[PDB]
């Protein structure tokens, strides 16, 4: 198929493995999540513009709005974690092991 | 008095006058003494590319009228 | 929380589940999961302690990852089909990604690793919502995509969910983690029969929701979050020990109870399709679930653990808790096996 | 004032659109002859190139139907120069 | 309804102007005589091509030419 | 649990964005409108199991309309053979594939 | 030939920014019963040249930075955005005649707060970062009313095209149907550029602007000239947007002189507002946005949605 | 080179995702995602999605990454091996993919992909006096009634949800 | 079942509430030091609010009223012009009335 | 392509002026100068999230000048006034539960 679709899929998998392998921060996890969303936006837009399928032109707007509201919810969770512990480190969020 | 600010306002006004007058004269120079063809929609680009093909000299702004038909 | 805000947020959770159930467009499916997650996050943070914030953060991360994989599966479906109908998928890669995403939304193993922690970190009513109501939307999407679901993938997820939900609860003394590992095992049981007969999937889902709602309603009525606090029920409310006895003997699949009905109908439909080894391994693995159920019954009803002196003050006070549908949910989770051919209404 | 002027602007838009509509049959005829010219030239150059390849069907449809399929950008501007390619494939997008 | 309105126009005139402008925006197209003409102008704007019809023999209301009398006219748009 | 509330109440919530052959704004046709219409009118009413085998040709034409993989593979073969004949010197490009012919309309 | 057009755009931008400093000091001089510069050049005309040569050889300030690369990129991004906000401006013809020039300018001005945020990250002060956060919150606050006022005005335009906005105002200035949007727009563009009475970084009501404080900052001249490019640009955009002039297609210089005179009067109006009022407290302009402008902006947004439908005055798309 | 402009922008997009996905810091992670959003927006702009590209700039980079940097300025304190090693690993993998698909004109990692430029797959038609993408986005109001209902309800619930969970009581 | 690995696991609290496990102090100065210029303030800020404001003075303490002790009355008069240096003849008049 | 040339020229002029302003004051060799977590505010984060949520509501409002051109004007006017009303109700709930406090 289209050569640019390979790169946008590989970008989604790169941001996936970034999100699927944490280093320290929850903010970097949310950045990898929104990079995944960015690659989803670009790939959906390239398909819908390529197809000349008219009514799905409003679909990437809905994706962007819903997932940025999702991102605001994630930043509020990060803010409550940082208000609890002082950092946004993922190793401070291990009380639920026992 | 208050008119002592008018040289600086005049220099600033000439500096604002240069870009628009410059792009108007460049659009008239680059397009056969006329305005630049505004192609916001694909029909306007379709007609513009048709003009580029029918002029023969690979220029959209070379207009062929009734002298071109028999 | 403001009760007006609580009512609107619970209506928004229900509305997201309804939008997943009734819509014919993949973007509306994704919208419904986004609405469901976005509304259920304050239900988890109702008490505002660090464990609820940790549980809500882990739940957000897992459901967000699942939602993005779901949208990627939808996007590959739009590649290879040019359309949006919620039906079978037109690519096995999109089928694998959507099966992984719905397994993450269910908390099936190996994506089960959030369910005991997130269930432990949140209150019992929100844990009830997470372990009963949130199972309805991804099982509906799995119900509509089953012509495209890979057999080996969903059966691997099912047997791994049954085995891990069996060996998980054997070490646990927290009641919410026991209910979470029971959730993992029962979601394995539900998806194991999905490609064979999804009416038995709906039967297992309904009977499991009734039994889980019974157990969480008993835990809310007794205000017990540990095994050892559930043990002090005999000196306070002795009927509740009988109810947790019959409900935990139900959830272990013992006849003549109604929790025998789902796994018996699942073995009944999988051996129609010439699978003998797989439901036998499933049935032998369910003995671990029944083992920690029997551990709970021994600690609560069949013995009497020693109590403290302050229970004498609570003898003088009755329960003012609105135990909504607890007798109805107790009767329907124990004495429904004579009505086993009622499953045809789900066809 | 904006009521009078936007009603006049809508009348002027309908005048421009009906000029477009009156010109569309001629442009459709020229575009039909354009794409058939380019496909016939691509077919002739395929006939003079794809001889050494064994089992090649010149002008073979990649579709199983015999319905006319709208030509793709590579199906028209594929064997041509890259300047013509760019002017047909990013001309309107890059235009000013 | 009279003393409260004067009190809130004294205290918070910004919000009174806001709810007044918003309320007129809501209820005024239902009382406007020109709302029909917006619909009529938007459906009379020819973005596409008026694809002709095969004259089977009996279509008296469809013209044979743009300048024919029968057909949807725009005298109301020129005149108003 | 596909509770088909839209067909029960008769309301249309999301059937319009569902396919490319639906009623588009200003009657804009999609690039695979005919192929998707043929595949849908083939596969309608006969179910998925009969639609995977009895509507395979319309589905293949519609997939090859969407992705254009056979077309790009054919153009790869033609361009590769053309570049090989340029490399072997046994071929010269025509004046209408060089930019020296003043195009049709 | 097109590069000549790009240079005749972007070099007179820098010259107009240089002499806006002189016009500011002179007009604030005479409005304060004094004079501005008149010694350095004839009538002070060599003041900006002298001041730019002074600032370009003055020592890098005292300290070092937290992030070096963002300390480099914040003036680069500020100057790049301040020069690329001009390219769709129709005067009477834009440089890049794009179909969505309004939305392009709103998007590139939404990108402008990263220079503030990266200059806050770059300085080693934990207090200058707080001041940068306050300025970022101020700017993204007033971007809301920028977007909604701009949308409400373009409901009478028909498109996002800036060149169509000259065609729209051929019968009347668009300040006459939309003067409340115009006055809230003018104050909101005044609050975008951190301009008085809303300049809290360059004034008091600030935790870090405090006499023997830390925070290595960049070359002040580059942020200063990006800021004045933004000021002149937003005044030309307001002139195009509300006070759009007469355009003869055969004589473009009439429209060019006309929008130039209106843009000069509107930039002098910025200079005349900053020399007339005390500064807001930070919560007072947060109040001014969220409890004064945004209710009226939403009310007028509903009004300018429903008004072309009830007047049958819907503008055309093309 | 100019015919492959969308491919070059896509390679810069993948390089940017490798840049921040290796996660040097949330600050430089945000910077890398900003540059990635810009080049992916350029990818979208070069097919004719002008409104959707300006939605990237205005909404994604203009609001959301501004809020991510705003929150990162309130989380971390200002002043490796795994980051740089994973960066050069992803760069080697991506340039090996580029070299393979440029020397072979067909590659199969998960799906088959063409080696020519993506200019071939466009349409040879015109839309008239409108952008089709603009009209399909304008149809959010007339056709997309239920979509606007659920999106506005989700945003109002999002406001209520953020005010509930950040209150701390 | 405790192991060698899961030996450090204490059981969770009863109400699932853990113990939570400050305010800004600012040294202040006037922005442009032309009007006051010699003011020092130690703040205790609480975000926006001010909890404690401690002015530190003596930065223009010159020991005027010890220098007066070694000078005559006519010599002590010009020290009063320099106390409130926008109120010169008022302080002159006050010292004049005292003498 | 004209846009990319213009952006490249603007970025090059910006980088050139930054290179001047970082290397030109190093020509005059000066002396070697030898002598020698932030408090989190909930209100700053809340005004940032309030911006982000209302900016998403603006992102819904942005196709209105094109949506006025439709033929389903009753539906379009209803959904337009409904989106601006939901933005107003979002602002009202942000008001009355003391969300807009001390950054009002
Ligand atoms: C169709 C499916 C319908 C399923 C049931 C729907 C209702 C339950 C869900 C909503 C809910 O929680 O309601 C509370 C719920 C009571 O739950 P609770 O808190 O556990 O009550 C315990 C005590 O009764 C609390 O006592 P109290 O002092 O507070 O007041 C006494 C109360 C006072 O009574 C009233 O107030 C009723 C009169 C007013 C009616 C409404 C007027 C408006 O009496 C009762 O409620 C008696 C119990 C009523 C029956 C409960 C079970 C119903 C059937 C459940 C499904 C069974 C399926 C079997 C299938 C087997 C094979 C699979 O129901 C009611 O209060 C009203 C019941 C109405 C029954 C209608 C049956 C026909 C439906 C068609
Ligand atoms: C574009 C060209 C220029 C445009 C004009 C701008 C040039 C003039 C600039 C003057 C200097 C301003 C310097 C900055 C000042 C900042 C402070 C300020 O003004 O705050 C704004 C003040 C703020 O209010 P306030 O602070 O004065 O009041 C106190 C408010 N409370 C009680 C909440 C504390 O006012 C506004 O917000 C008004 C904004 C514009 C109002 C538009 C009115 C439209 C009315 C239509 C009719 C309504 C009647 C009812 C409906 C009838 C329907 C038929
Ligand atoms: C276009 C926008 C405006 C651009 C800027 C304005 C244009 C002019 C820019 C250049 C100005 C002159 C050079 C920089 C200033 C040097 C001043 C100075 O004291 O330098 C001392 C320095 C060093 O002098 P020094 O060695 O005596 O230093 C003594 C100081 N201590 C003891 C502390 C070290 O001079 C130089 O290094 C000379 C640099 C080159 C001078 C010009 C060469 C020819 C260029 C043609
Ligand atoms: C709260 C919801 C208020 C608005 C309700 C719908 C208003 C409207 O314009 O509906 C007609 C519109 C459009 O209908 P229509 O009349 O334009 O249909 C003509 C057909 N088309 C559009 C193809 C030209 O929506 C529907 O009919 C279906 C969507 C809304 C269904 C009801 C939603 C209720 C939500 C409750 C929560
Ligand atoms: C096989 C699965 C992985 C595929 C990619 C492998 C790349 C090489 C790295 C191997 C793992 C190295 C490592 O230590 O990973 C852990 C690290 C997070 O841990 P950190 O805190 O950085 O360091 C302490 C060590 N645990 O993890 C990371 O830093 C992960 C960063 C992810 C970014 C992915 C970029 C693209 C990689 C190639 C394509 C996939
Ligand atoms: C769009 C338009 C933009 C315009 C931008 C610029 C605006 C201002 C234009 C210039 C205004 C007038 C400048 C006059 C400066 C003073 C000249 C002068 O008298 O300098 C005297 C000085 C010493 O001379 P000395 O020989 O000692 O004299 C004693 C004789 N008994 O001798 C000297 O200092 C040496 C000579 C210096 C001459 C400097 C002239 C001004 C240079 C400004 C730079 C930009 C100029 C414009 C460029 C574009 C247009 C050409
Ligand atoms: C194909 C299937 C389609 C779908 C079919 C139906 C599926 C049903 C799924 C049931 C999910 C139940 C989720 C929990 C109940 C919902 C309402 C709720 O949130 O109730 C909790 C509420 C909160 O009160 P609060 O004050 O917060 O309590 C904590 C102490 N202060 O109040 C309390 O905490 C009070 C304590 C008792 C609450 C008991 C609630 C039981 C609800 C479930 C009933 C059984 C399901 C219906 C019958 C079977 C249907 C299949
Ligand atoms: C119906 C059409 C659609 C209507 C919805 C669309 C509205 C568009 C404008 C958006 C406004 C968004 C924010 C609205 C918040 C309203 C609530 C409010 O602000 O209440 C608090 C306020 C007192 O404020 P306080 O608590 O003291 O705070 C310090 C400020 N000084 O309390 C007050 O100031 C009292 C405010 C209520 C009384 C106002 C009465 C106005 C009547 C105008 C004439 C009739 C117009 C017809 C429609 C009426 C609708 C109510
Ligand atoms: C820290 C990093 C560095 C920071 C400093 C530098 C970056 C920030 C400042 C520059 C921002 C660059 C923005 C580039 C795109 C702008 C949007 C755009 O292209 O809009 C114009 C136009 C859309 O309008 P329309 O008229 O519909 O299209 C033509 C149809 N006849 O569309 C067109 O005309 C399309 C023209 C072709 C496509 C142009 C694509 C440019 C290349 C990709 C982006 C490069 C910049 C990457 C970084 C961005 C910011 C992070």
């Amino acid at each position: 198929m289209s050569l640019v679709y390979m790169n946008i899929m590989m970008a989604f998998t790169v941001s996936l493995t970034g999100l699927l392998m944490y280093r320290s921060h929850l903010m970097s996890s949310l950045l990898c999540l929104e990079g995944m969303m960015l690659s989803l936006f670009i790939l959906a837009t390239l398909m819908i513009l390529n197809s000349h399928f008219t009514l799905a032109s409003m679909m990437p707007i809905i994706l962007l709005v819903f997932a940025a509201c999702e991102a605001a919810l994630g930043l509020s969770l990060l803010v409550m974690v940082s208000n609890t512990y002082g950092t946004d480190y993922v190793q401070n969020l291990n009380l639920l092991q026992c | 008095m208050w008119f002592e600010v008018l040289p600086g306002i005049a220099v600033m006004g000439v500096c604002l006058f240069i870009p628009g007058m410059a792009t108007a004269r460049i659009h008239r120079f680059s397009n056969g003494g006329r305005e630049k063809r505004v192609a916001h929609y694909s029909y306007q680009w379709y007609l513009m590319e048709r003009d580029r093909r029918v002029s023969g000299v690979n220029r959209y702004y070379v207009s062929k009228g009734l002298e071109n038909i028999d | 929380m403001n009760p007006i805000i609580l009512i609107i947020i619970l209506m928004t959770v229900m509305l997201g589940t309804i939008i997943v159930m009734i819509s014919t467009h993949w973007l509306l499916i994704w919208i419904g999961f986004e609405m469901n997650m976005l509304a259920i996050i304050p239900i988890m943070m109702k008490k505002h302690n660090p464990r609820a914030t940790e549980a809500s953060t882990k739940y957000f991360l897992t459901q967000s990852t699942a939602s993005m994989l779901l949208m990627m599966a939808i996007i590959i479906n739009l590649m290879f089909s040019g359309q949006w109908t919620v039906m079978k998928l037109f690519n096995p890669m999109a089928s694998m990604l959507m099966t992984m995403a719905l397994a993450m939304k269910l908390g099936m193993a190996p994506f089960h690793f959030w369910v005991p922690e997130v269930t432990q970190g949140i209150p019992l009513s929100s844990g009830l919502i997470l372990l009963t109501w949130q199972k309805l939307a991804p099982m509906s999407v799995l119900y509509q995509i089953l012509p495209s679901i890979n057999l080996d993938l969903i059966l691997t997820l099912s047997i791994l969910s049954i085995t891990i939900g069996g060996w998980g609860g054997l070490n646990q003394t927290q009641l919410r983690k026991i209910m979470a590992y029971s959730s993992i095992a029962h979601m394995g049981w539900m998806t194991a029969v999905l490609l064979y007969n999804p009416t038995m999937t709906l039967l297992n889902l309904i009977i499991y929701i009734i039994m889980t709602s019974t157990m969480f309603t008993l835990f809310m009525a007794n205000s017990t979050t540990t095994t050892l606090s559930l043990s002090h029920t005999w000196n306070k409310a002795p009927i509740m020990t009988i109810l947790v006895l019959i409900t935990l003997l139900s959830m272990g699949g013992l006849p003549p109870l109604s929790g025998f009905m789902p796994k018996w109908m699942i073995i009944q439909e999988m051996t129609k399709n010439d699978s003998i080894i797989l439901p036998t391994l499933m049935a032998i693995t369910a003995l671990l679930n029944l083992y920690f159920y029997m551990r709970l019954t021994y600690s609560t009803a069949l013995t009497m653990f020693p109590s403290t002196n302050n229970m004498k003050m609570k003898w003088q006070f009755p329960t003012t808790k609105r135990m909504t549908l607890l007798p109805t949910m107790t009767v329907l989770s124990t004495m429904l096996l004579p009505l086993t051919p009622i499953l045809s209404i789900l066809e | 004032s904006m009521m009078r002027w936007n009603r006049e602007r809508r009348r002027l838009q309908i005048e421009d659109f009906e000029a477009r509509i009156a010109l569309m049959p001629l442009l459709q005829a020229e575009k039909d002859r354009r794409v058939l010219q380019m496909l016939r030239e691509n077919l002739e150059e395929e006939a003079t190139i794809m001889k050494d390849v064994p089992g090649w069907k010149v002008g073979e449809s990649v579709f199983h139907t015999t319905r006319w399929v709208t030509p793709m950008m590579g199906e028209l501007y594929g064997l041509r120069t890259g300047e013509e390619i760019l002017s047909s494939t990013y001309g309107f997008i890059w235009y000013t | 309804v009279a003393a409260f309105l004067k009190n809130v126009w004294a205290k918070e005139p910004v919000l009174v102007a806001s709810f007044a402008i918003a309320g007129l925006a809501v209820i005024l197209p239902t009382l406007s005589p020109y709302t029909k003409y917006s619909l009529m102008i938007n459906r009379a704007t020819p973005y596409n091509y008026p694809v002709p019809l095969r004259d089977d023999g009996n279509m008296p209301d469809v013209p044979s030419h743009p300048q024919d009398p029968q057909g949807p006219s725009l005298e109301w748009l020129k005149r108003l | 649990p596909f509770f088909d509330v839209q067909k029960k109440l008769g309301v249309d919530l999301d059937h319009w964005m569902t396919i490319q052959s639906a009623e588009q704004p200003h009657r804009i046709p999609a690039r695979c409108h005919a192929f998707e219409k043929e595949w849908i009118e083939c596969a309608h009413g006969i179910g998925s199991i009969r639609a995977e085998k009895e509507c395979k040709i319309e589905f293949e034409d519609f997939r090859e309309c969407l992705l254009r993989q056979k077309t790009m593979k054919r153009l790869n073969a033609i361009k590769r053979q053309r570049d090989k004949l340029i490399k072997e010197g046994k071929y010269t490009p025509p004046p209408h594939h060089s930019g020296q012919e003043d195009l049709r309309p | 030939m097109f590069m000549i057009n790009v240079l005749t755009l972007i070099i007179p931008i820098l010259l107009a920014v240089a002499f806006l400093t002189l016009v500011e000091r002179k007009v604030l001089g005479y409005m304060q019963f004094r004079k501005g510069p008149n010694v350095v050049g004839p009538y002070g005309l060599l003041q900006p040249i002298a001041d730019a040569i002074k600032l370009f050889i003055k020592e890098p300030l005292r300290p070092a930075t937290s992030s070096i690369s963002m300390f480099i990129l914040a003036p680069i991004l500020a100057l790049t955005l301040a020069l690329t906000m001009w390219i769709p401006l129709p005067m009477p013809y834009p440089l890049i005649n794009m179909n969505l020039g309004v939305l392009f300018m709103l998007a590139m001005s939404s990108l402008a707060v990263y220079s503030i945020l990266w200059s806050g990250w770059a300085s080693n002060s934990k207090y200058a970062l707080i001041g940068a956060l306050r300025a970022v919150a101020q700017t993204i606050s007033y971007e809301v009313t920028l977007a909604i006022i701009l949308l409400s005005v373009l409901l009478m335009n028909g498109s996002f095209t800036l060149s169509t906005l000259i065609i729209t105002q051929e019968q009347v200035w668009l300040i006459f149907p939309a003067w409340p949007l115009a006055m809230m727009w003018f104050i909101s563009t005044l609050a975008e550029t951190n301009r008085a009475p809303f300049d809290l970084t360059e004034g008091e009501s600030e935790l870090v602007s405090g006499f023997n404080v830390e925070y290595a900052a960049g070359p002040f001249a580059l942020f200063f000239m990006a800021e004045y490019a933004n000021i002149i640009m937003m005044n030309i955009f307001t002139t195009t947007l509300f006070l759009g002039a007469f355009h003869n297609p055969y004589m473009p210089e009439l429209y060019t002189i006309n929008f130039t005179i209106k843009s000069l009067l509107l930039s002098i109006t910025f200079l005349w507002i900053r020399a007339s009022y005390p500064r807001f407290r930070y919560d007072q302009l947060m109040h001014l946005l969220w409890k004064n402008f945004l209710p009226l902006t939403l009310a007028l947004c509903m009004w300018h949605v429903s008004l072309p439908i009830l007047l049958s005055s819907i503008p055309p798309q093309t | 080179m100019m015919t492959y402009i969308v491919f070059i922008l896509s390679i810069i997009f993948v390089m940017g995702f490798v840049g921040f996905s290796s996660k040097p810091s949330p600050i430089y992670g945000g910077l890398g995602l900003i540059v990635s959003g810009g080049v992916g927006c350029g990818i979208v702009l070069n097919f004719g999605g002008s409104f959707l590209g300006l939605m990237v700039f205005l909404i994604y980079l203009g609001g959301m990454m501004v809020v991510f940097g705003y929150t990162t300025a309130m989380a971390t304190e200002q002043y490796n091996k795994v980051v740089l090693g994973t960066f050069i690993t992803g760069l080697l993998m991506e340039f090996l993919m580029v070299y393979y698909v440029l020397k072979d004109k067909e590659v199969e990692i998960v799906f088959k992909f063409n080696g020519m430029g993506d200019w071939v797959i466009y349409d040879t038609g015109d839309s008239g006096f409108f952008s089709e993408e603009a009209m399909g986005i304008a149809a959010l109001y007339s056709y997309g009634t239920w979509l606007v209902i659920v999106t506005g309800w989700s945003l109002l619930i999002g406001v209520v949800v953020i005010m509930e969970i950040t209150r701390g009581n | 079942y405790p192991t060698k690995e899961t030996a450090h696991w204490k059981p969770p609290p009863w109400n699932d509430v853990d113990p939570p496990k400050s305010n800004l102090t600012l040294n202040f100065g006037p922005q442009h030091p032309a009007a006051h210029g010699v003011l020092r303030l130690v703040m205790e800020l609480s975000g926006e609010m001010v909890r404690k404001c401690d002015p530190h003075i003596g930065l223009l303490h010159r020991g005027t009223e010890k220098l007066i002790e070694y000078k005559t009355y006519l010599q002590a008069l010009p020290y009063f012009d320099r106390l409130d240096y926008v109120s010169m003849m008022c302080n002159e008049q006050a010292y004049s009335l005292a003498v | 392509m004209n846009l990319m040339i213009t952006l490249l020229t603007n970025f090059t002029l910006a980088t050139l002026l930054v290179t001047i302003a970082f290397w030109l004051p190093q020509l005059n060799v000066y002396s070697e100068k030898t002598s020698p977590r932030l408090p989190f505010s909930m209100k700053f984060f809340l005004v940032a999230i309030t911006f982000l949520l209302f900016d998403l509501e603006i992102a819904l409002l942005l196709p209105l000048p094109w949506a006025s051109q439709t033929t389903n004007l009753n539906t379009m006017l209803t959904m337009a006034l409904l989106l601006i009303f939901l933005l107003a109700v979002s602002l009202a709930y942000e008001w009355t539960q003391k969300g807009l406090e001390w950054t009002e």
